[PDB]
């Protein structure tokens, strides 16, 4: 007798492919990866099964050439917490502020992994904030006030090569993510129609489709 | 099976108690005694009876959004504009009245954080968002557009995971759900954060022989529970 | 408990018995006012 | 709510006991043991069932007058002509039978000393009085002319001061009133002094959809109580 496969921590604690970063030779020389539990274009449906969630998360970084060759470069992965500024350019102070944690690994070394705790001011994450941001009561402008609770901002990941002179090796940096210690709450019915946008559950009203397959008739097989 | 005598404060309803009466989430509404980490007694506690929405043969459903439904109308509504922080429970009581000669099941259900979505189209453009008059509809409510996906890409087939009670005019003509306060914060603004949204969806559509009143009403009567407010603002 | 004449139409004496009754029909429907009356017996005088 | 089994002497009725059953003046009928200042036992005491009067959509009412109603027909009627002095009580039981698909309230009420009055007119003359066939109508009764004033300048609006019971075919289809003997003398002639007069007046007139039997009956069943007589005369 065993129902452990059906636990949240057995239903979510798997390292997935979330980020694909290209660092070519011949765009500007750096990249900043806004953390989104999506990306793994399957996790959104698996998550919006519930409404309120809570978790610690483990990130893993796989770095190589497009060839797959392993080359002696020294990378810099930097976690930039919410509210904190993003790196303006390659030489901004955001790399040195040191408040923003930094991970310095080579590629000859195995993938660097670091854990990230639950980072919301709220007691738990939300995938739905039916209402308007703090504090909506003036003029419209509108294009920001939907399904977005910026209190759910998980931070960003940034990479260098590192400086000062640009690298010689073409690079791709794979970012893998896994949740731990998960706790969900009030359950949502699972999505049935195709996604269109991030951070809002809109749908294509022109093309509504039945949830599952269909038959020719009820009395037939 | 029983006669009706139900009243509070000043208001007075006429309900029943012959079948299953009340469904809760597994938790009664309460107060709070925390560090954040007013208690209106016998005034807020009145059965605000919404406007009875009709129900044609070819309807698809309706949905109200608490606490917006009442927030701009009523004594309770008063204590929402002047205050900024909000927390409460609710005694929702939906009752539709029809003969034994009518028929048509309804689905009373509460979906917290009912973020809605409208159709992309119009001009050839790609993105659009619902006006203030659809995310915060108010007492009149709003008859939704695409039921099967609840205007949210969410199949009704699985809505029963939330507190629900079936209304089949064969057996029962009354539905009563009690909903506690559900949020990541023990307190939030009543103006800009509509919590759970009640919704009524007919699955078996109403049918009848003709010349038999094609319109049976839907009486919504609701009452707050364990309401609580904190800081207040000045009046206009 | 005595009967309260609310409906007030003597057309002419034949319909006089329609003073004791209310009208309740399907149409037009919800929300519209059915009937109202004063709350003072002395005043003239559906209470009379 | 209950099955029916009611019988006396030889007669047998089929009534009910599910709502308020009986209304009295505040005083049960009795005998008398005074100085004036026969006791028929088990024979007079039979439910005399009057003739069931019909009830059209456009009726205005009916009224019988005790003890004239029975005085010239029946075994009880016999002991009224031969005797000269009279005193009794009554077990009036009015029951109209109709479907749930009919409607129309009735007013069963007893008005003692129902002195009636007809309209002045005819020729241009000033005074007139009702014939013997309207002041002492008998079993058949008499459908009155001007209800609102009870053919007596007396508004129905206030009749409920007397013993009454409402018949609304929605709820109840039965009415039962028990009336004691009411007079300035403990004994009077049954022939020339008709006491209280029972009367039935529809306020909410009967309505129905058409082709649904436009005529629901009115079953009157009555029985004397504590009847008493004294001196007797010879027979024809």
């Amino acid at each position: 007798h065993s129902t452990a496969e059906t636990t949240l921590d057995s239903f979510f604690s798997r390292a997935g492919l979330v980020g694909e970063i290209d660092l070519p030779l011949e765009p500007n020389g750096y990249a900043n990866w806004d953390i989104d539990i999506t990306g793994y274009a399957q996790m959104r449906r698996k998550v919006e099964l519930f409404t309120y969630m809570r978790f610690d998360a483990e990130f893993t970084f796989v770095a190589c050439t497009p060839t797959g060759e392993v080359v002696p470069q020294l990378l810099q992965y930097m976690f930039v917490p919410p509210g904190a500024p993003k790196p303006d350019s390659r030489e901004s102070l955001a790399w040195q502020t040191a408040t923003n944690p930094s991970v310095f690994v080579k590629l000859s070394d195995p993938p660097a992994q670091v854990s990230v705790p639950f980072m919301s001011p709220a007691s738990a994450y939300q995938w739905f904030y039916d209402g308007y941001p703090t504090f909506g009561e003036h003029k419209q402008e509108k294009d920001l006030e939907y399904g977005a609770c910026p209190n759910n901002m998980m931070g960003t990941f940034s990479v260098r090569t590192v400086g000062t002179s640009k690298s010689k090796y073409p690079l791709v940096v794979r970012i893998y993510m896994r949740m731990k210690h998960v706790r969900a709450w009030i359950p949502r019915p699972m999505r049935n129609q195709n996604y269109l946008f991030k951070a809002n559950p809109n749908y294509a009203g022109n093309s509504i489709k039945p949830t599952g397959a269909s038959r020719t008739a009820i009395t037939t097989l | 099976d029983r006669v009706a005598q139900l009243t509070i404060g000043n208001s007075t309803i006429t309900t029943q108690e012959a079948a299953n009466i009340i469904v809760g989430y597994g938790e009664w509404p309460s107060y709070c005694s925390d560090s954040d980490a007013t208690r209106p007694d016998v005034s807020v506690n009145r059965f605000y009876t919404l406007d009875t929405k009709l129900w044609e043969k070819s309807s698809k459903g309706w949905y109200w959004k608490f606490p917006d439904v009442l927030t701009e109308t009523g004594v309770f509504g008063q204590n929402a504009q002047f205050h900024y922080l909000y927390r409460s429970g609710f005694c929702i009581h939906v009752q539709c009245n029809a003969s034994k000669f009518h028929q048509g099941a309804l689905l009373v259900a509460v979906l917290p954080e009912y973020v809605i979505g409208t159709v992309a189209g119009g001009t050839g453009t790609e993105d659009s968002h619902p006006p203030y008059k659809q995310t915060q509809p108010g007492a009149d409510g709003f008859e939704l557009q695409h039921p099967y996906v609840l205007d949210a890409g969410i199949p009704i087939s699985q809505l029963t995971v939330c507190p629900h009670q079936w209304i089949n005019l064969r057996t029962n003509n009354c539905a009563t759900i009690i909903v506690p306060y559900i949020n990541a914060l023990p307190f939030d603004s009543a103006l800009n954060h509509c919590n759970f949204g009640l919704l009524v969806v007919p699955i078996s559509p109403l049918d009848y022989d003709q010349g038999a009143t094609p319109v049976i009403p839907i009486t919504i009567t609701l009452a707050p529970m364990c309401s609580e407010f904190a800081g207040l603002r000045q009046a206009v | 408990e005595t009967i309260l004449e609310v409906n007030n139409v003597p057309t002419n004496a034949t319909s006089l018995m329609e003073r004791l009754r209310f009208p309740v029909s399907a149409q037009a429907g919800k929300g519209e006012l059915c009937a109202v009356f004063r709350a003072d017996p002395g005043r003239s005088g559906p209470w009379q």
